[PDB]
């Protein structure tokens, strides 16, 4: 199952 | 034994065309279970393992929602990443990002990784306490700083020390049969005369799994290890892997070299031989 | 998935710290945000808490988060007239995959004016066009006095409204009543409110 | 920037039987960018239904593709990978050999 | 941040319309609510990137699309009176802190007929002299009578120039008529001044009302004006009477 909240760089 | 789960994404920006390719993979082990591409019809996560298809119309419609949301991100991240680079926009960049956890024989979580490059090179990664990051040059600082001050890791580190593994642990019992399983790798050598005193073996190693294997030929009880011609182990196309080594002998001598196969789906290594 | 705020409505004198809380059922979330909303206007952030955080700070805003216990505290310190609104308390999922914030229904919250030296009085205005209309203008009174609609139709009688008059350190409330009602006088506009006894009424 | 050019393996799933049923496949892998072109030549002629894995990388960020097709393998027929990458000025063509 | 347009639309039932929301935060997550009283916030529609669109709790009678980062539009193919209510365009990351930005807010009202629409009458009442002599102060109260729907904006100006301090404007409109669904509304502002300086003839003081109402395209043949989007003001000057 995918990471839910992902940050951009 | 010990076993993984990882989530690979490639961004490829196209300029002159109206949207970057994303295309994201996850494995489980060496088994792939899952894809989306954004140039794809179906704009959903697909299943590529027949265990993951009995996941339910709730697990695919959450896992297509969040990788549509990746590719967005990773969308905005090549535009940012050509800003800290101060690159043109008519040339074509990738960014690439992996993240997953590791298990032990026990379940139990081993590690956890979120890594990421821009061009083919490190850009950031979580190191091991899950706690900083690692930034390979002046440009990831900004990054670096941006997500130490947003508590970045803090947030990851749940994921990768509960659900990714929780999530493993499900993969790996519905899959059983598929990833709780070795395929002891089916052995033989092959002779092949060179010049007129000289001869290649090959030992080849074929249909097992996982990928994880060591081969190795010997003369007369020492390694030849710098004189060995090793390939990269390859996929079968059907789940399996194989791989060969060879050495070139002097005619005659054949019986001299022993090949040795190393694989966790072997009770005990095997020793192979020329015979005539 | 439940938000709830209780109690749903706050009422408070000018200067004192107050407390709003927050509950949520489902300990899994990412952040949790706090919101004020002025009646017709949006909404205003005031703070968020990421959920791996304990607390944060903005100005006489303070507020805690209990993730093991699904609660949240909003503190405001010497509350002023101005920060009257309505509270709201939101989070988001950790997992899931929609994003979907959920909302509690907010605490609507009073701070009344502290008036130094009250001096209730209802005055009648003449309209500048025409000494012809006026309205009744029931004013300085302090915090204690409640303002009631008319018990007549066609009369209209607005809520108490607090007026600052900052190069002065001077407050005051407020209240209109208006009619074309021939028997609506400035001397009964307010007779269905509860008004002080020494009102001054001049004549 | 830093570009890679591919490795390639072109060989069959099932030890090859002329007569028999098989897959034909070009492995290319540590190349990057991702952007490749990879065909399956019969007699030097481009072979038509020819598919592939999903994109993916290895620990260093290299990419690496598996392009397959069903075949029948016979004693006339020879095979081959054609590829063309950035890094190669030239498109590469790499023969099949079963026999090693 | 976030922008959202228009402030204030006025639609017949059956007449479609769009209510934009752009976003330069390069957020991927942008949604949609409506409001009401006794409902809260209502999510409508959202959108996780480019693409990309989900229904929320109410979704029926509203479409989106999400063909770019920055904009989320809104439409009402078929303007329906339930759904008049205030809308709130709201956008975020979907990771860093998760903090929700909301727009300034869009109020629609649909209505049967556009003959219920009225600007509003302005008229300035002046402070008595028995306050003055009582508390050497001068309140000026603004009366805004008869609109409909409940669309203005009141700012009062003295000698030119807007002023807020010694202001206070009811936080909602009354209705002239409480039992009717339709009623039309009032809204009161007051402005106090020092004594000294109302009684000073130089001194000029204007309640300004900004209504929104029709438009150029609406149907009227009526007699009575057309109700368009207009400012209505009153005034008074000071006096040493």
């Amino acid at each position: 199952s995918l990471l839910m909240w992902i940050t951009q760089v | 034994g010990s076993h993984s789960m990882r989530y690979f994404f490639t961004s490829v920006s196209r300029p002159g065309r109206g949207e970057p390719r994303f295309i994201a993979v996850g494995y489980v082990d060496d088994t792939q279970f899952v894809r989306f591409d954004s140039d794809a019809a179906s704009q959903r996560m697909e299943p590529r393992a027949p265990w993951i298809e009995q996941e339910g119309p709730e697990y695919w419609d959450g896992e297509t929602r969040k990788v549509k949301a990746h590719s967005q991100t990773h969308r905005v991240d090549l535009g940012t990443l050509r800003g800290y680079y101060n690159q043109s926009e008519a040339g074509s960049h990738t960014v690439q990002r992996m993240y997953g956890c590791d298990v032990g024989s026990d379940w139990r979580f081993l590690r956890g990784y979120h890594q990421y490059a821009y061009d083919g090179k490190d850009y950031i990664a979580l190191k091991e306490d899950l706690r900083s990051w690692t930034a390979a040059d002046m440009a990831a600082q900004t990054t670096k700083h941006k997500w130490e001050a947003a508590h970045v890791a803090e947030q990851l580190r749940a994921y990768l020390e509960g659900t990714c593994v929780e999530w493993l642990r499900r993969y790996l019992e519905n899959g059983k049969e598929t990833l709780q399983r070795t395929d002891a790798p089916k052995t033989h050598m092959t002779h092949h005369a060179v010049s007129d005193h000289e001869a290649t073996l090959r030992c080849w190693a074929l249909s097992f799994y996982p990928a994880e294997i060591t081969l190795t030929w010997q003369r007369d009880g020492e390694d030849q290890t710098q004189d060995t011609e090793l390939v990269e182990t390859r996929p079968a196309g059907d789940g399996t892997f194989q791989k060969w080594a060879a050495v070139v002998v002097p005619s005659g001598q054949e019986q001299r070299y022993t090949c040795h196969v190393q694989h966790e789906g072997l009770p005990k290594p095997l020793t192979l031989r020329w015979e005539p | 998935q439940e938000v709830t705020q209780i109690p749903a409505a706050l009422s408070v004198p000018e200067g004192e710290n107050l407390v709003l809380n927050c509950s949520f059922t489902d300990s899994a979330i990412y952040n949790l945000q706090w919101f004020r909303q002025d009646p017709g206007k949006g909404l205003t952030s005031l703070l968020l808490i990421q959920s791996s955080q304990r607390e944060q700070t903005s100005g006489r805003l303070n507020a805690s988060l209990d993730k093991s216990s699904g609660r949240s505290t909003l503190y405001i310190a010497a509350s002023q007239p101005g920060d009257s609104a309505t509270y709201l308390c939101a989070v988001r999922p950790t997992s899931g995959g929609s994003y979907i914030p959920t909302f509690g229904r907010g605490t609507s919250l009073i701070v009344h004016p502290y008036i130094q030296n009250p001096d209730p009085a209802v005055y009648q205005l003449r309209d500048s066009k025409s000494s012809d209309k006026s309205v009744c203008l029931f004013t300085d009174f302090d915090s204690q006095t409640n303002v009631s609609q008319s018990k007549d139709s066609d009369v209209y009688i607005t809520d108490k409204c607090v007026l600052d008059m900052r190069s002065m350190d001077f407050k005051s409330n407020s209240a209109v009543a208006w009619s074309n009602k021939s028997d609506f006088a400035c001397a009964n506009a307010f007779n269905n409110s509860i008004i002080p006894e020494d009102t001054f009424f001049p004549s | 920037m830093i570009q890679r050019t591919p490795k390639i393996q072109v060989y069959s799933r099932h030890p090859a039987e002329n007569g028999k049923s098989n897959f034909l496949n070009c492995y290319v892998s540590g190349f990057h960018p991702s952007d490749i072109e990879v065909d399956l030549l019969k007699n030097g002629e481009r072979i038509e239904k020819v598919e592939h894995s999903d994109l993916s990388f290895s620990k260093d960020w290299s990419f690496y593709l598996l392009y397959y097709t069903e075949f029948t393998p016979t004693e006339k027929d020879e095979y081959a990978c054609r590829v063309n990458h950035v890094t190669l000025s030239q498109p590469k063509i790499v023969k099949w050999d079963r026999d090693m | 941040g976030v922008t959202q347009t228009p402030k204030f639309q006025v639609l017949k039932t059956g007449q479609s319309m769009t209510l934009q929301c752009a976003q330069d935060m390069n957020h991927e997550y942008m949604s949609w609510y409506r409001q009401d009283p006794g409902m809260g916030l209502r999510l409508i529609h959202y959108s996780v990137g480019a693409g990309i669109t989900d229904q929320g709790e109410v979704p029926n009678g509203y479409n989106v699309s999400r063909s770019t980062t920055e904009d989320f539009p809104l439409r009402l193919l078929s303007a329906a009176p339930s759904q008049t209510s205030v809308y709130f365009c709201a956008s975020s990351y979907v990771g860093n802190t998760g903090e929700l930005f909301f727009g300034e807010g869009s109020r629609l009202t649909v209505l049967e007929d556009l003959k219920n629409v009225f600007p509003p009458e302005v008229a300035v009442f002046e402070p008595s002299e028995a306050e003055i002599s009582h508390t050497q102060k001068a309140t000026l109260v603004c009366l805004a009578t008869g609109f409909y729907p409940d669309h203005v904006e009141l700012s009062w100006w003295v000698n030119g120039k807007e002023v807020h301090s010694g202001v206070c404007t009811d936080p909602q409109p009354l209705k002239e008529q409480p039992a009717l669904n339709d009623s039309r509304y009032a809204l009161s502002s007051r402005l106090r001044v020092s004594a000294t300086f109302w009684q000073d003839p130089r001194n000029h003081f204007r309640c300004q009302v900004q209504f929104y109402g029709l438009s150029e395209n609406d149907e009227w043949t009526q007699d009575r004006a057309k109700p368009v989007t207009q400012i209505v003001s009153a005034e008074a000057w000071g006096r040493a009477d």
